[PDB]
């Protein structure tokens, strides 16, 4: 029933930059521990007992804190630390986890290359009929999609996609899908796909 | 080396068992205490409970008491892990660590890969590969949907075209994965140089090209 | 011998 709670969800640093991190505790615990892990890996061991860096852990690295406070600090950022941070706590049972500090890479902000598609005949032919849209190559994350029919916005019959922050460009990439009936599609003329990331609402469409 | 190698993927029926395993190797088995963690799709770690194969002693999250069973072969050098009742909860990705148990300053310090459990009713299912048609420089796509399980191989003229691509993960419609890629190309380039999408589905042993046609 | 045991110290 320890509740820790990882301050930013999300931040971002340039490689030089001191990067700070807090674990906040409901409770007081007596040491934490830290972990990294990056996408399609298991979690490595970082920090042990508050202060202490896990075998292999650059000197950049240092763990602070006592009570119901502790923190993880880089001194100097470097490319290969984006990654997603755990604390963990052992002096309560249940042992308890953080929800995560996720640290990326900061670049030059980004507007999406947006490309919108009409359902193909393949599809058409079926029964169904999905309208695609892609926002890709933009920094940052933060970014909103929405749908428009006919003047008319939609938010029903939609599902979204994100990539993982890309190794080489450092940007994130969406895919929205829009899910509508055979005989819904042929009754409307204009489908509109826009993209706001903040006043500059970029807009790609097609009609029929 | 130390080494903790876990069984590979289950696709399991809502209702029914499975019993995932952690061999390890490269250390004394009766040294370290096993823990095992999940996580469902690369979200936060939750503690499940661990199993001390030195004394047979064990210990669970009051959370998982009804849900998982630890047990271990010493003679195997493995810690097993059996989940009953299962539901669409239970599908998650499940790591085993290890912990030196007479050591105070004793870490986490060697993790094993993983092993994916998929909860769900659904039958075998192969994808429909529909072609997304539409600048000095063109983007194709082509949409993968109503398919299960997971995963797909979604490769661009057989891996021809490697950079300029996005492959997103896929979603539940309702018990079927839907799945989206895209790629750039110089508008020279299209359509006088063909370009295909390859989608593969191991488990319906299906492969399909499609080429897009302005 | 350390006469430290985590699993005896959680149990």
């Amino acid at each position: 029933q320890i509740v820790l709670t990882q301050s930013p969800a999300l931040m971002s640093a340039s490689p030089g930059e001191k990067v700070t991190m807090t674990c906040s505790a409901s409770s007081s615990v007596s040491n934490m521990y830290w972990y990294q892990q990056k996408p399609r890996s298991s979690p490595k061991p970082w920090i042990y007992l508050t202060s202490n860096l896990a075998s292999g852990v650059p000197a950049r690295f240092s763990g602070s804190g006592s009570g119901t406070s502790y923190s993880l600090t880089i001194s100097s950022m470097e490319a290969e630390d984006a990654a997603t941070y755990y604390c963990q706590q052992w002096s309560s049972n249940p042992l308890t986890f953080g929800a995560g500090t996720k640290l990326e890479l900061k670049r030059a902000d980004a507007a999406p290359t947006v490309s919108i598609f009409p359902p193909s005949s393949e599809q058409l032919t079926s029964g169904g009929a999905s309208v695609v849209c892609f926002l890709n190559n933009f920094y940052p994350k933060d970014i909103n999609v929405k749908w428009k029919i006919d003047g008319s916005e939609r938010q029903n019959g939609v599902l979204n996609s994100w990539t993982d922050q890309d190794s080489k460009d450092s940007t994130y990439s969406m895919s929205s899908t829009l899910t509508l009936t055979k005989d819904e599609y042929e009754r409307h003329n204009s489908y509109t796909c826009e993209a706001t990331h903040s006043t500059s609402p970029i807009v790609k469409s097609f009609n029929r | 080396k130390v080494q903790l190698q876990q069984s590979g993927a289950e696709l399991v029926k809502p209702g029914a068992s499975v019993k995932l395993s952690c061999k390890a190797s490269g250390y004394t088995f009766t040294e370290y205490i096993i823990h095992w963690v999940k996580q469902k799709s690369g979200q936060g770690l939750e503690w499940i409970g661990w199993f001390y194969p030195g004394s047979g002693n064990i210990k669970y999250n009051e959370k998982f008491k009804d849900k998982a069973t630890l047990t271990a072969d010493k003679s195997s050098s493995t810690v097993y892990m059996e989940l009953s009742r299962l539901t669409s909860e239970d599908s998650a990705v499940y790591f085993c660590a290890r912990h030196e148990d007479r050591n105070y300053y004793s870490y986490w310090d060697y993790w094993g890969q993983g092993t994916t459990l998929t909860v769900s009713s659904a039958k075998t299912t192969p994808p429909s590969v529909y072609p997304l048609a539409p600048n000095s420089m063109v983007t194709l796509g082509c949409l993968v949907k109503g398919y299960f399980p997971e995963p797909v191989t979604v490769t661009w003229n057989s891996g021809s075209l490697s950079s300029g691509v996005h492959t997103f993960p896929a979603v539940l419609q309702s018990d079927l994965y839907t799945l989206s890629s895209s790629v750039t190309v110089p508008s020279s380039t299209w359509p006088s140089e063909t370009v295909t999408c390859n989608v593969a589905h191991p488990a319906s042993s299906t492969k399909v090209d499609k080429k897009i046609v302005p | 011998d350390s006469y430290f045991s985590w699993s005896d110290w959680w149990s």
